[PDB]
């Protein structure tokens, strides 16, 4: 859909790192919806099916 | 001992050697024969040394 809240949350933080410049490898933030959008889930929550 | 060199008859050798270039100087860089400030630590913090 490519729609609204896709779309990412503006991308880096830490410490290292500020915002401003290029990131190839490391660790990164991750999308937010324009609605929010972040923060993000890690959870501990899934059903029977998997695992 | 804390002599010094001036006006006087005396013959003296002297000099040095590899410090700095035209390369190094400028700018910023790594500035290797006048560093600054220890730290490496980005938790928010500096960390340097004291008694």
């Amino acid at each position: 859909a490519g729609n609204e809240g896709s779309w990412f949350y503006i991308q880096p933080f830490y410490k290292l790192r500020s915002i401003g410049d290029s990131v190839v490898i490391g660790d990164k933030v991750v999308l937010n919806p324009v609605n929010a959008g972040q923060p993000l889930h890690a959870s501990s929550h899934q059903l029977v099916d998997n695992p | 001992g804390c002599n010094e060199v001036n006006s006087v008859n005396c013959n003296t050798s002297w000099k040095i050697v590899l410090f700095m270039k035209w390369s190094d100087n400028k700018d910023d860089i790594l500035k290797g024969g006048d560093v600054v400030r220890l730290f490496h630590a980005e938790q928010e913090k500096f960390l340097t040394c004291d008694e």
